């Protein structure tokens, strides 16, 4: 629109994806196969996404290292998700897990093995034997300490014998909509600056988080929560934004992740006291607690006077006890990580380690098949027709309000291969593949244009900068109104400064001071959700620790018997999905509720599990 | 005839002419190392000795010249004895040198010695010992002269 | 002020009859992180934004950021800059790639390459997907331990004379690497068509040792080793072993 | 603004479909051998030939060199003398290069054996001056 002119150039597919993440290839596969001519979109080349990064491990009940049952897994999960995850798809992500990693075994995933061969298995943070009762389990299946690196590879590599069709380095601008249903997805093509809209009968997002929202994190550059955003931008309200998971382990300076894995091997957590403080703040677990706990007992330990180094505002993972053979054996990469970026010899000395921004449990919502839903009091749950999400950017929930270690790669993997699964039943040759409306992407084409030659006088890093340290400051480990409602104007108003944007490079081709524009606006949209929404749970729940509101707020007090208590109503607890829906040109957000789903897919399989004070 | 990739391969490369991309730069820039310097040297010599025998073989018997009027040529320039040896020298150097490093390659070929301080101890034993047997080839004769010019029997 | 300064190759094809051409960027080592990507971001962030490249981890895992930094091929990410502040630091794309813009060079034939030795897991006998763990020893899935780590940044490939003249034609390190990576895998049937793939004088034997792959490889690998290791298999000198059996209560 | 055309899929190796057909045989694996057996043998004969010398001896040199060199150049050619950098049959040239190259080192070699004082006299009186 407007200062220049644009090449647009259609395809036609059954289906597009967008990520090709493990998310994305999962599905990818999964359709390529059954016949549907699938398109892959991507901004990077897919063995770059983020899902290259993962470290410690993927979860299934293999029994591989003392026997096991995936219904302890799932109880894990519930519990680990503080009663705000939907019991339906953590039923379905446990069910699956023994199943979907061992296909990625059969794809040649090399995973780490026993003396009997098997998949070698270790221990990880909020898992547990027996329904919570025996000890801590061994469940989580690694390729050393490279597992996502590995499991990224194989589905690369896999996808290619699929016929699948890959749009590598395109940067989906906005989803099609014509009416309530998903048509497609329009993007910039980076190489030759062209504009390109795809058509296909269902549209997939796997997407990934939005990490880069914050000034510290472990997440990829690339983690500017695009997807969630356009899913803004098609009028459909993302859900459960305010839960941001902190990873223990980011080494101090530089946000880099040290694997939970190091501590599931025997490493532990120490302040300037040299005492390991995680037996203190969970006798039980101890420093495989879950992350929530874990990062809050760091942060404190900080507050008062125990943090470590000069600054005494960080805090030591220590793994120099363990057999060097070990370390070698289980832990190279971060060995090498930690020697790179902090100098440090793990053999001999122990890592500066901070709590650091990690994962997002929030995202689109889905139901259990991954369709994406938009909910009223009134309707309820209605399907979003043609549109899928699954991955990180999307919110089923398996995890709730704080996400399990090594449930994320099988999230992944568990829920793109239910995307082509669930499609190929309910997608008949009968359907045709959809028309575009007249103008379809002129929106998008416009907005492009706009960051393009805008002269205004903030360039976007400078904003960005303001915005990331914003969110560090009023929406980190433990947070409070007054400063909650401080950052939230803050925020908006940087929404506001939109407008005065300066961007420079001008041109079509590789331009990426135009598409981390484009970024910042996703981020943008992402932050202020983000935050709206963590400003209005007065309630500690998981990782939304409230200062001003330290009680986990539920129907009942199940801290007591429940027999002579009367339920609360639903707009009087918080034991409720958060609803956000913005307006994208004005950044005006208003907030909804939905009820979590406490049912399991078959009460024959499996009982739910009913809430518990949670404790490790 | 070409594999179905090798095909393909051409046509990238006909597709990346056509859009006169330029070609990011390579030996102007890249960091002399110890081992493409010696890979280097190995075709340098190997090319300069197939040279030689190619201008001395042809060259000789296309020119009414023969190879001891040349001889006798060069020995009635009468140049000094110290310069003389060196020219043996450099003859010798890519003799000893390819050979040497030619068992080393044959190894590279048999995946023995590849680690990068194996690579680098190799390149330094061939550069080394090749400068040794050089030298010796050609000290060790003149060093039989003067014994012969100046010992009794 | 500890100023660093930095030449970083350019060019622009958006120009009319576009050249290469270097550029210097003076950075302030004091207001800038370790890594030479920090350096290149802080200009892009701070003194020009059309300046382009690739990047996407912080911990050297993506790959993306492939490049050469002071004559060697790199990622700028784990990259230390260097802080004598009396020498200047050179930048320059992977070597002999056609570029698109600035330090982003076209990587699609690389990957064609890669999609060519057929990266997956292949069995003579279809076995039921998910059913059960295929049975691999610890000593044989050991000897995946580097290979299965490579995270195709080319930086080997790039480096490679015999691939900078015949990249067409020869594989090159990265993907022959990865060739056999599939090829020694206990568990994978197709080690013959594997090899029959690459019989030809080009695709494996234009390998001349120069051992700039192994010199180079940010992580550590030994691309070499395996493309003699693969010499070794299409001469027949060796053979890959059978698989371990699988055990009785497996 | 949408007043668009229709498009391709990108350029893309579909390694499923280019297998299909493709067998050829054309191994190359011997050849590679014999080339790497044959320089083995050639280290002991360069010291050989450093103390015997006469006819028969120039005549093993002659021989093996040019057997060793015929295949040294063949590689240096197809390097250099690529399609990309000079054309289709400016390479094809170049490539004929490489036999007619082989060819002329043999011819002088025979010459300078049988009708001068050969490859061992040679040396031995240079290493004289
Ligand atoms: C350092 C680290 C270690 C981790 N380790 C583990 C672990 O050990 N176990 C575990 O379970 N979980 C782990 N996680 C969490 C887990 O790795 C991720 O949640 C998971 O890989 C999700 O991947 P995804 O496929 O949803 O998206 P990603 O893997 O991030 O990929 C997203 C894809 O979407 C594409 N994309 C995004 N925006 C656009 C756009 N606008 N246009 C086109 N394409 C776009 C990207 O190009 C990319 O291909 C880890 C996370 C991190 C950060
Ligand atoms: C510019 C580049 C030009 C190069 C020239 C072209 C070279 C062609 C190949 C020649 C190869 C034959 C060399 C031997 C020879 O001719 O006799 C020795 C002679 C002396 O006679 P002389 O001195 O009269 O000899 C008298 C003998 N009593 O000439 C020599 O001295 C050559 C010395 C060769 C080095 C020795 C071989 C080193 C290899 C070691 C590896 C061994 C084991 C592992
Ligand atoms: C005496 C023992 C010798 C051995 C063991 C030997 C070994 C080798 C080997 C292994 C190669 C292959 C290098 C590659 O493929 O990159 C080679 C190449 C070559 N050799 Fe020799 N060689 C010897 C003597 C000679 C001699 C006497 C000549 C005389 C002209 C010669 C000329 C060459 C040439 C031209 C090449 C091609 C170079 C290249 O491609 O880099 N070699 N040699
Ligand atoms: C693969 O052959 C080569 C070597 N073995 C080697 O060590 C080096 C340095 C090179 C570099 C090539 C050179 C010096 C010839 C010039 C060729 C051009 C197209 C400019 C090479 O091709
Ligand atoms: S081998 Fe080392 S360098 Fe070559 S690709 Fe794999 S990682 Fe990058
Ligand atoms: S740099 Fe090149 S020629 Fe062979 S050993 Fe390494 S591939
Ligand atoms: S950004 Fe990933 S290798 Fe540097």
């Amino acid at each position: 629109s407007n200062i220049a002119q644009y090449k647009v150039i259609d395809h036609a597919y059954d289906v597009v994806i967008i990520g090709a993440g493990g998310a994305g290839l999962r599905a990818a596969m999964g359709l390529g196969e059954a016949g549907f001519k699938t398109a892959v979109v991507t901004k990077m080349f897919p063995t770059r996404s983020h899902t290259t990064a993962a470290q410690g491990g993927i979860n299934a009940a293999l029994g591989s290292m003392n026997p096991d049952d995936w219904k302890w897994h799932f109880y894990d999960t519930v519990k680990g998700s503080d009663w705000l995850g939907d019991q339906n798809a953590m039923h379905y992500l446990t069910r699956n897990a023994v199943e979907a990693v061992t296909e990625l075994e059969n794809f040649g995933m090399p995973f780490s093995r026993t003396p009997e061969g098997k998949i070698y298995q270790r221990s990880f943070g909020g898992q547990s034997n027996n329904y919570g009762k025996g000890g801590v389990a061994k469940r989580t299946c690694c390729v050393a300490d490279r597992t996502g690196h590995s499991m990224l590879h194989t589905l690369y590599g896999n996808s290619l014998r699929c016929h699948c069709t890959f749009f590598i380095e395109y940067f989906a601008l906005d989803l099609l909509m014509d009416k309530g249903r998903c048509v497609g997805v329009i993007a910039l093509c980076l190489e030759d600056g062209t504009i390109h809209r795809f058509r296909s009968k269902r549209t997939i997002v796997a997407t990934g988080g939005y990490g880069r929202a914050y000034f510290s994190c472990t997440t990829a550059h690339m983690n500017t929560g695009d997807g969630t955003a356009l899913a803004t931008r098609a009028g459909i309200a993302l859900e459960d934004l305010e839960f941001i998971q902190f990873h223990p382990t980011g080494i101090y300076g530089v946000g880099c992740l040290i694997t939970e894995g190091s501590r599931g091997e025997g490493g532990f957590l120490v302040n300037s006291e040299g005492e390991r403080f995680m037996e203190r703040y969970a006798p039980k677990a101890k420093d495989l607690a879950s992350r929530d706990v874990v990062s809050r007992a760091e942060t404190i330990e900080i507050m008062e006077g125990r943090g470590v180094g000069p600054e005494k505002d960080h805090i030591y993972l220590q793994l120099h006890h363990l057999p060097a053979e070990q370390l070698h054996q289980r832990l190279p990469g971060i060995s090498e990580t930690a020697k790179i970026f902090a100098g440090v010899d793990v053999t001999k000395e122990p890592i500066p380690v901070i709590p650091t921004v990690h994962y997002n449990m929030g995202g689109i919502p889905t139901n259990y098949k991954a369709q994406v839903i938009k909910y009223t009091k009134e309707g309820g749950d209605k399907i979003v027709p043609g549109l899928y999400a699954c991955g990180e950017c999307a919110c089923h929930s398996v995890h709730g309000a704080n996400r399990l270690g090594a449930n994320s790669l099988l999230d992944a993997v568990v829920f793109g291969r239910a995307c082509s699964i669930n499609i190929k039943e309910e997608l008949k040759p009968d359907e045709k593949i959809p028309e575009l409306p007249e103008g379809a992407g002129e929106e998008s084409i416009a907005n492009l244009d706009a960051v393009r030659y805008a002269n205004g006088d903030v360039p976007t890093a400078e904003l960005r900068l303001t915005m990331q340290k914003t969110m560090q400051k009023h929406a980190g480990v433990f947070r409070r109104g007054d400063i909650l409602a401080e950052g939230v104007k803050k925020m908006m108003d940087l929404f506001k400064e939109l407008k005065r944007l300066k961007t420079t490079d001008r041109s079509l081709i590789w331009n990426s001071d135009l598409t981390e524009s484009l970024e910042l606006q996703n981020l943008m949209l992402n932050a202020t959700q983000t935050i709206v929404a963590a400003e209005n749970r007065k309630e500690s729940r998981g990782a939304h620790a409230r200062d001003d509101f330290p009680k986990r707020e539920d129907e009942y007090d199940y801290s007591k018997p429940i027999e002579g208590q009367t339920k609360r109503p639903f707009e009087k607890h918080w034991r409720k999905h958060t609803l956000t829906k913005q307006d994208p040109r004005t950044g005006h957000i208003t907030l909804d509720y939905r009820p979590v789903i406490d049912k399991t897919l078959d009460p024959a399989e499996v009982d739910w599990i009913p809430p518990i004070i949670r404790s490790y | 005839e070409k594999t179905p990739i090798q095909v393909w391969g051409w046509d990238y490369l006909m597709r990346q002419r056509a859009l006169k991309r330029p070609i990011a730069p390579h030996l102007t820039i890249y960091k002399p190392q110890m081992t493409w310097m010696v890979s280097g040297l190995h075709r340098v010599t190997g090319c300069a000795m197939a040279g030689t025998l190619l201008i001395g073989g042809v060259g000789f018997s296309v020119l009414p010249l023969d190879f001891t009027t040349f001889v006798e040529f060069i020995r009635g320039l009468g140049i000094p004895w110290v310069i003389l040896d060196t020219f043996k020298f450099i003859i010798a150097f890519p003799i000893a040198f390819h050979t040497l490093n030619g068992i080393r390659f044959i190894g590279f070929d048999m995946a023995k010695g590849t680690d990068i301080p194996s690579i680098y101890r190799g390149a330094y034993l061939v550069l080394g010992l090749a400068a040794l047997i050089s030298l010796a080839v050609v000290v060790y004769p003149r060093w039989e002269r003067h014994k012969k010019a100046t010992l009794p029997t | 002020k500890r100023i660093k300064t930095f030449e970083i190759y350019r060019f622009n094809p958006e120009e009319p009859g576009a050249k290469p051409k270097l550029q210097k960027f003076d950075v302030d080592l004091d207001k800038c992180g370790t890594m030479v990507l920090d350096a290149l971001i802080k200009i892009k962030n701070e003194v020009d934004p059309t300046l382009t490249f690739r990047r996407s981890c912080r911990e050297g895992i993506c790959g993306s950021c492939a490049m050469n930094i002071a004559g060697e091929n790199t990622l700028a990410c784990i990259c230390n800059i260097d802080q004598n502040t009396s020498k200047t630091t050179k930048i320059y794309p992977l070597p002999h790639m056609f570029v698109i813009k600035d330090l982003v060079p076209d990587m699609n034939l690389f990957y064609a390459q890669y999609a060519s030795i057929q990266p997956w897991l292949q069995k003579k006998t279809k076995i039921n997907l998910g059913e059960k763990q295929q049975y691999q020893s610890i000593k044989e899935q050991e000897k995946l331990d580097g290979l299965y780590e490579c995270i195709l940044c080319a930086c080997c490939s790039a480096s490679c004379p015999s691939y900078w003249w015949n990249a067409d034609k020869y594989l090159g390190p990265a993907v022959l690497m990865q060739a056999y990576r599939w090829i020694i895998d206990s568990r994978d049937d197709s080690a013959a068509e594997r090899l029959a793939r690459m019989q030809d004088g080009f695709s494996a034997f234009k390998c001349h040792t120069i051992m700039n792959c192994t010199k180079t490889c940010p992580k550590h690998l030994n691309p070499a080793r395996a493309i003699g290791e693969i010499k070794m298999l299409l001469t027949k000198m060796k053979t890959k072993p059978a698989p371990l059996p699988t055990p009785a209560n497996f | 603004t949408s007043a668009a055309v229709t498009g391709a899929a990108p350029p893309q190796f579909d390694p499923i479909a280019a297998e299909k057909g493709f067998k050829p045989l054309h191994s190359h694996g011997t050849l590679f051998k014999i080339e790497r057996y044959f320089a083995a043998a050639m280290v002991p004969l360069i010291p050989a030939a450093y103390f015997i010398h006469g006819r028969e001896m120039d005549l093993c040199l002659a021989l093996a060199l040019t057997l060793h060199v015929h295949w040294g150049v063949w590689g240096v050619v197809n390097d250099y003398g690529r399609p990309f950098v000079l054309g289709d049959t400016l390479a094809a040239a170049v490539r004929v290069g490489a036999y007619i190259f082989t060819a002329c080192l043999l011819a002088g070699l025979l010459y300078f054996n049988e009708h001068d004082v050969g490859l061992t006299r040679a040396f031995e009186m240079v290493w004289e001056l």
